[PDB]
């Protein structure tokens, strides 16, 4: 029940990550970083906030912010080394 | 509800190991702990002369409430026993033959 | 001989345990199921 | 339920013809984790305190 | 590793009930004295007695055995059939 | 002395094949649970609970889906884009 915590915890932040990335590829078309930060200070603030909303949404889940944060805790069933 | 009897007593004794047990669970520094622990003792010892059932009963269900206050977030568990951490690691499989289905294969 | 075959195979040549004997359906899922299957991802690739 | 009688069923505390519930899975061991120490109400409040 | 034996559980329980005041002799003591009589225990000393053959054992019991272990060699039984030290 | 013929002698039909053992005992209060479950609707009832449900995710979701969709239609034209620029088409 703790795998099935952690999981679907990181897979909230897995579906943003999904729509921030969908909104990648139609604004800059690309998925490459070469070409994203080459033209990223000409789209207006209006779009880069949807963008990297999703993009923390997807942060703020696996690296286990207030919103959700109940995985970590709830992933010491597994051992020590892990 | 009624006197010196077994149904009684293992009531009372039920609520003794909870009294203990609750807090147990919830100091450190056995030191105060025994201290503790000896005076929750004389809080038994002093009240147990008790010769009318309502009295009882009265003082019998205030301790229960008293009891029910002072719980613990998580009681201190064996981590072999059922809320501790080692339960159930490696439970050994049961002995048993395969039980076939198919005629055929396999 | 089919059923005397498999009801003798299920409760117990018997009395003998060897692998693996060969089945039934292994001759032409292996030697013509599989490559052809082969064939197509190599005929998709240089298609491609 | 305690653990310590000995059902049938130890991982999921059952006795072998035990009558299942209109709705089960919502009390089943497989089912959420089920808090007991606050109320839920109370729970709702001192979260949205902090 | 570390797996006890009988007379393991026997030493502990007998150097367990030597330190315990409220018994009546230290030399009274057997396998198969009763708590409850030959110790002059009382009603409520005998469950302390339980809360520390299991704190000090390890084990947690709950309370459906906890008057089952009348007698000495009855908590020695008891404690023989559990896995945990 | 309408019979049909003395010519038949018609047996028992039987499905061939092998008595696979028990590989599950069947518990009966999970069956029963089980087909209580899945003919569910032969024995449903309509009462405010069910009407409260029926409302909601059969016309009031789709409702509020449709005001969402048929409003903004052509609005939004992500497609280059640069800075005070029109994010919207209306
Ligand atoms: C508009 C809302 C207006 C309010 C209407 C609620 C409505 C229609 C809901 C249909 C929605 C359609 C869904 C489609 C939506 C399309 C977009 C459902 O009313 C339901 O309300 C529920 C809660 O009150 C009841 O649940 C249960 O209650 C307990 C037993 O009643 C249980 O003990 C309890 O365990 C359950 O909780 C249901 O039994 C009841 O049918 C009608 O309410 C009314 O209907 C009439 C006629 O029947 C009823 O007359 C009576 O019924 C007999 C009882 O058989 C009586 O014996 C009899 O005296 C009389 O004939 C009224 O009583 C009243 O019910
Ligand atoms: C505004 C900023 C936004 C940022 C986030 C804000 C906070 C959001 C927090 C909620 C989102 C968390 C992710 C939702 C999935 C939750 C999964 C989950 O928690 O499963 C755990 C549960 C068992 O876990 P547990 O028993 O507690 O483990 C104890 C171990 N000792 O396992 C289970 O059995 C649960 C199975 C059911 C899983 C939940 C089902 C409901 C999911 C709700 C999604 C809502 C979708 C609605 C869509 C509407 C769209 C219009």
């Amino acid at each position: 029940k703790s795998a099935l915590s952690a999981v679907l915890m990181n897979r909230f932040g897995d579906a943003f990550f999904v729509l921030g990335l969908c909104v990648i590829a139609y604004v800059f078309g690309t998925l490459n970083y070469s070409t994203i930060f080459a033209t990223a200070y000409l789209i207006n603030t209006d779009l880069l906030v949807l963008i990297m909303l999703a993009l923390f949404i997807a942060a703020m889940a696996k690296s286990a912010q207030f919103g959700l944060h109940n995985w970590l805790t709830l992933a010491m069933e597994g051992p020590t080394p892990v | 509800p009624v006197p010196f009897s077994a149904a009684n007593k293992k009531l009372v004794t039920s609520m003794y190991r909870q009294s203990l047990k609750l807090a147990r669970n919830w100091i450190s520094n056995r030191q105060l702990f025994r201290q503790k622990a000896v005076e929750i003792r004389h809080k038994f010892d002093q009240n147990a002369q008790i010769s009318n059932p309502r009295l009882l009963a009265r003082t019998l269900d205030e301790t229960r409430a008293h009891l029910y206050e002072f719980r613990h977030p998580d009681p201190i568990v064996p981590p072999s026993f059922p809320g501790g951490t080692k339960y159930e690691r490696n439970v050994p499989p049961r002995m048993e033959k395969i039980m076939q289905h198919n005629l055929y294969e396999p | 001989l089919k059923d005397y075959y498999y009801n003798g195979r299920r409760i117990l040549w018997e009395i003998k345990r060897e692998g693996a004997e060969k089945e039934d359906w292994v001759n032409q899922m292996y030697f013509l199921y599989a490559p052809s299957l082969i064939l197509l991802l190599i005929v998709m690739v240089y298609k491609s | 339920k305690n653990p310590y009688k000995k059902y049938d069923d130890q991982q999921d505390r059952r006795n072998l013809e035990e009558p299942l519930s209109v709705n089960d899975d919502l009390y089943d061991m497989w089912s959420p984790d089920r808090f007991t120490h606050f109320k839920n109400q109370d729970a709702l409040k001192y979260f949205i305190g902090f | 590793a570390h797996v006890l034996t009988k007379d393991m559980i026997q030493e502990r329980i007998v150097a367990l009930l030597e330190s315990f005041d409220k018994v009546n002799d230290a030399k009274n003591i057997t396998a198969t004295a009763n708590l409850t009589s030959d110790l002059g225990l009382d009603s409520l000393d005998v469950v302390e007695v339980v809360m520390a053959i299991e704190e000090e054992f390890g084990l947690e019991i709950p309370d459906h055995d906890a008057d089952e272990i009348k007698t000495v060699q009855q908590a020695i039984d008891y404690v023989s059939a559990q896995p945990a030290a | 002395e309408l019979k049909p013929s003395s010519a038949i002698q018609r047996g028992p039909l039987n499905k061939g094949g092998w008595d696979a053992p028990h590989a599950l005992h069947n518990d009966g209060a999970i069956d029963r649970y089980a087909h209580w479950r899945t003919f569910y609707q032969e024995r449903f009832k309509y009462t405010r609970a069910t009407g409260k449900s029926t409302l909601i995710f059969l016309v009031a979701f789709p409702a509020l889906i449709g005001y969402v969709a048929y409003q903004s239609e052509g609005l939004f034209e992500f497609a280059g884009k640069r800075r005070g620029e029109s994010v919207t088409t209306r």
